[PDB]
Order: structure tokens, then C-alpha cells, then sequence
């Protein structure tokens, strides 16, 4: 872990995919797309190379009830590294449409 | 026949244009590649929704670089998220040539025709584009038997078509042999824009 | 005896001669599958080599920018070239030798500094051994030769005492057959530099 | 040394020989199944090396470019998966910068230099700096090794049998024939006897006198008698108007004499 | 147009192991390039190669 990250610069492609992904999974409010975020970090400049969708189901009756496909993530991480090695897990996007405490 | 036959107008969505370029520019001067997800409607209207890249197990644009497991594994993943749709072509890069398929890449396109009837091979130029706009052209390969007995003109009518002469003479021979080329258009959502 | 197990042992001894036949074939085929896979290493390498290309060697003449370098090629003309993005930008500077694809003219990878093939042939030469007991008559000249050739290699700290420069450049001259070529041949196997 | 016969009944109990005999019914099944594997595999492995030979014969066609080898790099193809070179250095993933193995930088006769990773048909145990090699013109790959050859003018100097004069047409001058065969003919034939004496053989003989005394005759004789390679040379042929190509003629003619050894 | 060139060395293309599929130093037959390691019995190279300059 490091807290040394003073800026994040994000490619047009990362924005465009995550946004694009929201209607490709055909989710509407109060259902969430989340995806894996791939890119560079450990540096001040964060450089956000790419992103790919995960399935994500949110139950908000209990914010302790959640769906996350675990296995999917590990599999996908390894394939991306063979195209380009600079892709690491640097986070995950939440589709909004606001911040939560959750 | 089964259809009158004419070459596809490719409505390449924003995310797919932008993605092929990212991957292929990074890949200079190697050949780069991957598969196209889309849907085929109308007599010529192919909408390409997304692309995904095929991990290099070869030099790129080989059948050593197309892995059966990989193909299987990616498809199996796309179902969970609903991005599973049928393969409408494959992309590749020449960054040493214009839009014009080389002999090895024809051999790759000959194998794709077995997979899909309407598969395209799309040449992406990452640095070598000669206009302000990105030069990309899509090709389809149909047999020599229809083309020689003079069925090539019929196939190319009732559409605006595209003519390019980027490698001049070399292109014309190749163009002829493969099939044809057709205007490439871009699908923009006003959210995306 | 007069057993029927005397007869059984004759009957299974026909299997023990048949164990010997099996051994001749089994070991012969085992070793031959091991030979056809030695051959199989050279005849598959043609195919893999055939999926390789030649790459025009050049050298980074001088940096313009990070994407665009100037490489002067070893055929004449200066080019302005692109990069592979594996090639380290701090490893690309003037003097360094690079290789270039013949299709794209792109800086493919770094190489160590290269030298003319004539000069590799010059270092090959040196064979056998001669010592300074195979030289005679010249024990005075052996010492002034070593004064210049052996010493600043071993210790330039000696020349530093006096505060004077070390010598370099020896000219040997003589009437023919005085061993001037011989003197140098002998000292080349002794000193142990290149 | 044989077992399972009537002789072992005398030596040893009949109980031991029942267990020895029931065993050889089981042991032969190992030989039979495993023989099927090898004979069937040995038809498939024999197909692998012929299937590639068929493609080898499409490449081998003529003509093809000529090169010499500037330097064999001799990087290590496998030595780690942290590199893929002879060099070892901290950090994994150096991408395709590490991808240099047994490698030839050849310099063509178009007077350009290419790097390539060689064809292992041509071994790098052949290649040395300055060897003639073929290289396929289309994509520079060492197709083969060509035997080293030298200028066509040098090749012309080699003997084609110069007319036998014997030593009945070198009439008189006995002492000269005697002095000459000692320095030239004995170190070839009797090369063993001087090694024993611990002296060295000559490097040459000079024949000098007034013109017309058959110094040229005695050499022509010597050609016919020793039956080795005799490199005829005329000293104004050697001098050449292109700068130091007269010198190229010296070194090649003598380089040639190393090969065709023993020589005159 | 026929470019005028010149012979520098007559090289033998059969029986010299021009094909190096069994040659590794001097392990080659030098008697065959027609059934050396060939699928054919008949010719696969020419009788005479030559070195043009
Ligand atoms: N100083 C010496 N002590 C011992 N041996 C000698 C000496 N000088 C010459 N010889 C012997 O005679 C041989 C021939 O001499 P060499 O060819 O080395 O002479 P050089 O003076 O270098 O010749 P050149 O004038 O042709 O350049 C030596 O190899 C050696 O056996
Ligand atoms: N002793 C001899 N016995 C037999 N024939 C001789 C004898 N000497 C010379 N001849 C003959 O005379 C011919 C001419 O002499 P040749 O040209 O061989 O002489 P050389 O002294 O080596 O000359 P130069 O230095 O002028 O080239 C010889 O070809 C040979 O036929
Ligand atoms: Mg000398």
C-alpha cells in the first residue's frame, strides 16, 4: 500500500468503456456495474490504461449482502498480462450515480 | 444464390475504434490482433459493439497466435456480463503497410471464412494514416470461382462503395482478389460524445 | 527325473528365449526414437527460423525526441525512426548500436558496441607459446621493453612518484634477422593483456 | 547361464521352479504391450522428420545471396526465464529486448549488415568471423555454409600437371638437383626424420645464376615429381594498380597454400 | 537483357552435402543430396552451383 498519488490521469478509453459497460450489462439505477481497473501506479502519476466489466448485484436491504464474482477476476488478470504487462489491478469503478457510505 | 451479395457498411461504435487503436499502437511494429463482437442485420449493416484482444502465443496474425482455450475462456466470461454476441470479424494491424492484406493475413482470413460467412478482416493503421481522419478499411474474401466468371460487378452495385489507392497498384490486385471495400461509418451516442 | 514339471520347464523356457527376442527389438526401437528426435530438433528449427526476419543494423546517431530518434543505418542513408516501447529510453543515446526492422524501420532492440570483422581476425592470431628463455643475447633490451610494457599495466604508481607521464609507443628497429618480430611474439604470450 | 530346464531340478528344489515358471506368463505381457507402443510410435516419429524435409527442399532453390559473418554473438538462448540472453540482470520481464540467442550478424555482399537469429541447420560451431555463408535473399536467413574460396586469378595458379621432364631432361648439374631435393622434397616425404633430429626444415630455396641454366627447368621437373600442389607464380602478375589489391594477392595465395598442404 | 557477370568458383551441388540435414561439422555423407535424408531417391539439387561476382 502507498498513499503517494497526487494526481490521477485517466485515458479517454477507460471512461468510455466503464460508461459503455453500464448499458452493455443493461443496468438501471440501484443495480451496479463494477469492473476491474487496470493500469500503472505506485507513483504520483496514476495512468489508467484499460478496464473490463465484472457482474455486480447490489442488495441494499442489508449492505452486508453483496455479490462479487471472485474467480472471474483472477482469471482475467492473468490473460491481460500476456498482451501487455503494464496492466495491474489498481482498483475498481462504481457506477454512481452518487457516493455512498456503503 | 442465397443472397444478392454486397460488401458491408461497418458502423464501428466509438468504443471499438478507440480500443483497436490503443492496442495496435502499443504493439508497433509487431502484428497485433483480436476478435470483433457485433450483430449482422440488413443486407450490409454490421454494427461492431466491442473488440477484445487475443493474447499473443505467436508473432501475431498467426494460427499459432489463436488459441482454442483462450477463445473458449473469453466467451465463457462475456456471458456473465451479457457481452456475448456473435463474431462478426477479426481485427489486425499492419503498421508497415497501408490497408492492404499481406499473403499470411490472407491465409488467416481464409480460415476465418470457415468460422463465419460474413467475417471481415480490418486493417488498422496506428501511425500510417494519410488523412486527418483515421484510415481503416474492412475487407471480406469470397472465392475466385465467383469473381473470375464475372459476378464481381453485380456484387459491388446498389451502394456508394469505397475506392482507395493507398499502395496504388499493389492494393488494386489485392482488392480485386479478395472482394471489395465499402464506406466505414461511426456510431456515436450522445452520452458517449 | 520322470516329472511332468520337467516338461513344464521346457515349455516356459520357450518364453525365456522369447524374452531375449523382445529385448533385441525393444531396446533397438527405444534408441531409434531417441535418434529421430535429435534430427527432429534441427529439422523443426528451419520452420521457426523461417518465421524470423533479418533486421538492418544501424546506430543511434543522435536523439531528436522520445518517439522519434535519428538512426544512421549501415547501408548509407540516415533515417528518422520510431521505437519499440520495450527499448529503454535511457539506453538510447549516441554511439549505441541498434537494430531495425526492414519493414517498419523501428528501433527493435539494443545491441553492445560492434567493431569491424577485420579487427576480430587480428586478435585470433596468437598461437603456441614462446618465453624469454627462447630469446637470447637480448637481456638488456628485454628490460627496457618491460619498463614500458609490463610496468604501467601492473603499477602506474611508480610513474606517479616522480610526477612524470607513463610511456606508450615503442619503436624497434634493426638489421634483418635480429629477432625484432620474435621479441614481440614472445612478450605477447607473457604479459597476459589482449 | 540358463534357467528353467532339467538341470535346475538337480541344483534346486522343484518348488522354487514352479514360482519361476508361473511368473514368465505375466512378465511376457509387459514385453508385448510395450513393443506395440514403440513400433507404432516409431512410424509416427519417422514421419515428423520427413514432413519437415519436404519444406526444406522448397527453400533450397537457387540463386541466393552471399555473406560473411561479422561476429557471432553467442548469446544464451536459455539460461533463465528472468532473461533469455547470456546476460543475467535483476528484474523479471524485460519484454522482447531479451530474445537474443545463438545469433549471427552477417554482412552481405550488398555491403549492408543485418542481424538475425540464425538457422541451427548452420551450426554456430561452424561460423567464425570471416567465413563465407549463403543467406537467402528474400529474408536474410543463413541458408547454408559455402566452402571458402579465393579470387579466380589465384585459382588459375594451381597445377594441372606441368610436363614431366624427369631427371633425364635436367641433364648435368647433379649437385644442384641434390641440394634442391634436400631442401624441398625431403621435408615432405621424410617429414618425420627432421622432427626426430629436433632441427627445423627450410622455409625455402633460392636458385640464382646466369640465364639459360635451367632453374625454370628444375622447377618444372620438381612439379611432376612431388605430386603436390604447386602454385605457379610470376612476380609482375602480383603487382596490381588498385591500392593494396596486390597485397590481397599475397595473402590469398599463401592462404590457399595452407589448405592444399603440403605445398610448393 | 542479360547482365554480364563472372565465375569465381565451381562448387559441386550433388555429393558435397550442400543439404546439411545430416551434416553438423563433418558428419555429412558427401555422396548424396539425393537420398541423404530425402523423401526422394532422385535429384533435389543441381550437379553444379557456381559463385558469381
Ligand atoms: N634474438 C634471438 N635469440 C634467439 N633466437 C633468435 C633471435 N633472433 C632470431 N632468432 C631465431 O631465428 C628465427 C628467425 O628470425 P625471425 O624471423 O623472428 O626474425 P626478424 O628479425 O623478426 O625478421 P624480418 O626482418 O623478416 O621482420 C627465430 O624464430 C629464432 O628461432
Ligand atoms: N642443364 C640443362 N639440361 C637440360 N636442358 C637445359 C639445361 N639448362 C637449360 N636447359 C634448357 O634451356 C631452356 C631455357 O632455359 P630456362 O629458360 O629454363 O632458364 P633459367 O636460367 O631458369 O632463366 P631466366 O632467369 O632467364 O628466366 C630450358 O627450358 C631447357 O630446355
Ligand atoms: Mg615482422
Amino acid at each position: 500500500m502507498s498513499l503517494q498519488h497526487e494526481k490521477v490521469t485517466i485515458a479517454p478509453l477507460v471512461l468510455l468503456s466503464a460508461l459503455d459497460h453500464y448499458e452493455r450489462t443493461q443496468t438501471k439505477e440501484n443495480k451496479r456495474c463494477v469492473g476491474v481497473i487496470l493500469g500503472d501506479a505506485n507513483s504520483s502519476t496514476i495512468r489508467v490504461t484499460n478496464s473490463f466489466a465484472l457482474p455486480f448485484e447490489e442488495d441494499e436491504k442489508n449492505s452486508d449482502v453483496w455479490f462479487l464474482d471472485h474467480n472471474y477476476i483472477e482469471n482475467m488478470n492473468e490473460m491481460c498480462k500476456k498482451i501487455n504487462a503494464k496492466e495491474k489491478l489498481i482498483g475498481w469503478y462504481h457506477s454512481g450515480p452518487k457516493l455512498r457510505a456503503s | 444464390t442465397g443472397r444478392d451479395d454486397t460488401k458491408e457498411t461497418v458502423y464501428i461504435s466509438s468504443i471499438a475504434l478507440l480500443k483497436m487503436l490503443k492496442h495496435g499502437r502499443a504493439g508497433v511494429p509487431m502484428e497485433v490482433m483480436g476478435l470483433m463482437l457485433g450483430e449482422f442485420v440488413d443486407d450490409y449493416t454490421v454494427n461492431v459493439v466491442d473488440v477484445f484482444a487475443m493474447p499473443q502465443s505467436g508473432t501475431g496474425v498467426s494460427v499459432e497466435a489463436v488459441d482454442d482455450v483462450f477463445q473458449a475462456k473469453m466467451m465463457d466470461m462475456l456471458k456473465q456480463t451479457g457481452r456475448d454476441q456473435m463474431v462478426v470479424g477479426w481485427y489486425h494491424s499492419h503498421p508497415g503497410f497501408g490497408c492492404w492484406l499481406s499473403s499470411v493475413d490472407v491465409n488467416t482470413q481464409k480460415s476465418f471464412e470457415q468460422l463465419n460467412s460474413r467475417a471481415v478482416a480490418v486493417v488498422v493503421d496506428p501511425i500510417q494514416s494519410v488523412k486527418g481522419k483515421v484510415v481503416i478499411d474492412a475487407f471480406r474474401l469470397i472465392d475466385t470461382g465467383a469473381l473470375i466468371n464475372n459476378l464481381e460487378p453485380r456484387q459491388t452495385t446498389s451502394n456508394t462503395g469505397l475506392l482507395n489507392k493507398a499502395n496504388i497498384q499493389a492494393l488494386i490486385h489485392g482488392l480485386n482478389r479478395h472482394y471489395y471495400s465499402l464506406n466505414i461509418d461511426y456510431h456515436k451516442t450522445a452520452k458517449e460524445t | 527325473e520322470q516329472e511332468a514339471h520337467n516338461k513344464a520347464l521346457n515349455q516356459f523356457k520357450r518364453k525365456l528365449l522369447e524374452h531375449r527376442r523382445y529385448d533385441d527389438q525393444l531396446k533397438q526401437r527405444r534408441q531409434n526414437i531417441r535418434d529421430l528426435e535429435k534430427l527432429y530438433d534441427k529439422t523443426e528449427n528451419d520452420i521457426k527460423a523461417l518465421q524470423s526476419i533479418g533486421q538492418l543494423i544501424g546506430e543511434v546517431m543522435k536523439e531528436l525526441s522520445e518517439e522519434k530518434y535519428i538512426v544512421k543505418a549501415s547501408s548509407g542513408p540516415r533515417y528518422i525512426v520510431g521505437v519499440r516501447n520495450s527499448v529503454d529510453r535511457s539506453k538510447l543515446k549516441k554511439g549505441v548500436r541498434v537494430t531495425l526492422d526492414i519493414t517498419t524501420l523501428t528501433i527493435m532492440r539494443i545491441l553492445p558496441r560492434e567493431t569491424d570483422p577485420l579487427v576480430y581476425n587480428m586478435t585470433s592470431f596468437e598461437q603456441g607459446e614462446i618465453t624469454f628463455d627462447g630469446i637470447g643475447g637480448l637481456t638488456e633490451q628485454i628490460r627496457e621493453l618491460r619498463e614500458v610494457i609490463e610496468l604501467p599495466l601492473k603499477n602506474p604508481e611508480i610513474f606517479q612518484r616522480v610526477g612524470i607521464k607513463p610511456p606508450k609507443g615503442v619503436l624497434l628497429y634493426g638489421p634483418p634477422g635480429t629477432g625484432k618480430t620474435l621479441l614481440a611474439k614472445a612478450v605477447a604470450a607473457t604479459i597476459g593483456a589482449n | 547361464g540358463d534357467d528353467e530346464l532339467d538341470q535346475e531340478i538337480l541344483n534346486l528344489s522343484t518348488q522354487e521352479l514352479q514360482t519361476r515358471a508361473k511368473l514368465l506368463d505375466n512378465e511376457i505381457r509387459i514385453f508385448r504391450s510395450e513393443l506395440q507402443r514403440l513400433s507404432h510410435e516409431n512410424n509416427v516419429m519417422l514421419e515428423k522428420i520427413k514432413d519437415n524435409k519436404e519444406k526444406i527442399k522448397n527453400n533450397r532453390q537457387l540463386p541466393y545471396l552471399v555473406a560473411n559473418v561479422v561476429e557471432v554473438m553467442d548469446m544464451n538462448e536459455i539460461e533463465d526465464k528472468e532473461n533469455s540472453e547470456s546476460t543475467t540482470q535483476g528484474g523479471n520481464v524485460n519484454l522482447d529486448n531479451t530474445a537474443v540467442g545463438k545469433a549471427a550478424v552477417v554482412k552481405t555482399s550488398s555491403r549492408q549488415t543485418v542481424f538475425l537469429p540464425m538457422v541451427g541447420l548452420v551450426d554456430p560451431d561452424k561460423l567464425k568471423p570471416n567465413d563465407l555463408v549463403g543467406v537467402n535473399k528474400d529474408s536474410y536467413l543463413i541458408l547454408d555454409t559455402l566452402p571458402s574460396e579465393f579470387d579466380s586469378r589465384v585459382k588459375a595458379m594451381e597445377v594441372d600437371e606441368k610436363p614431366t621432364e624427369t631427371y633425364s631432361d635436367v641433364g648435368g648439374l647433379d649437385k644442384q638437383i641434390e641440394e634442391l631435393v634436400e631442401a624441398i622434397v625431403l621435408p615432405m616425404k621424410r617429414a618425420d626424420k627432421f622432427k626426430d633430429m629436433g632441427i627445423r626444415a627450410p622455409k625455402g630455396a633460392l636458385m640464382y645464376g646466369p640465364p639459360g641454366t635451367g632453374k625454370t627447368l628444375l622447377a618444372r621437373a620438381c612439379a611432376a615429381q612431388t605430386n603436390a600442389t604447386f602454385l605457379k607464380l610470376a612476380a609482375p602478375q602480383l603487382v596490381q594498380m588498385y591500392i593494396g589489391e596486390g597485397a590481397k594477392l599475397v595473402r590469398d595465395a599463401f592462404a590457399l597454400a595452407k589448405e592444399k598442404a603440403p605445398t610448393i | 537483357p542479360l547482365q554480364v557477370a563472372r565465375c569465381t568458383k565451381i562448387i559441386k551441388g550433388n555429393g558435397e552435402s550442400d543439404e546439411t540435414t545430416t551434416d553438423n561439422n563433418n558428419s555429412g555423407n558427401s555422396n548424396s543430396n539425393s537420398n541423404q535424408q530425402s523423401t526422394d531417391a532422385d535429384e533435389d539439387d543441381e550437379d553444379a552451383k557456381y559463385v558469381i561476382n
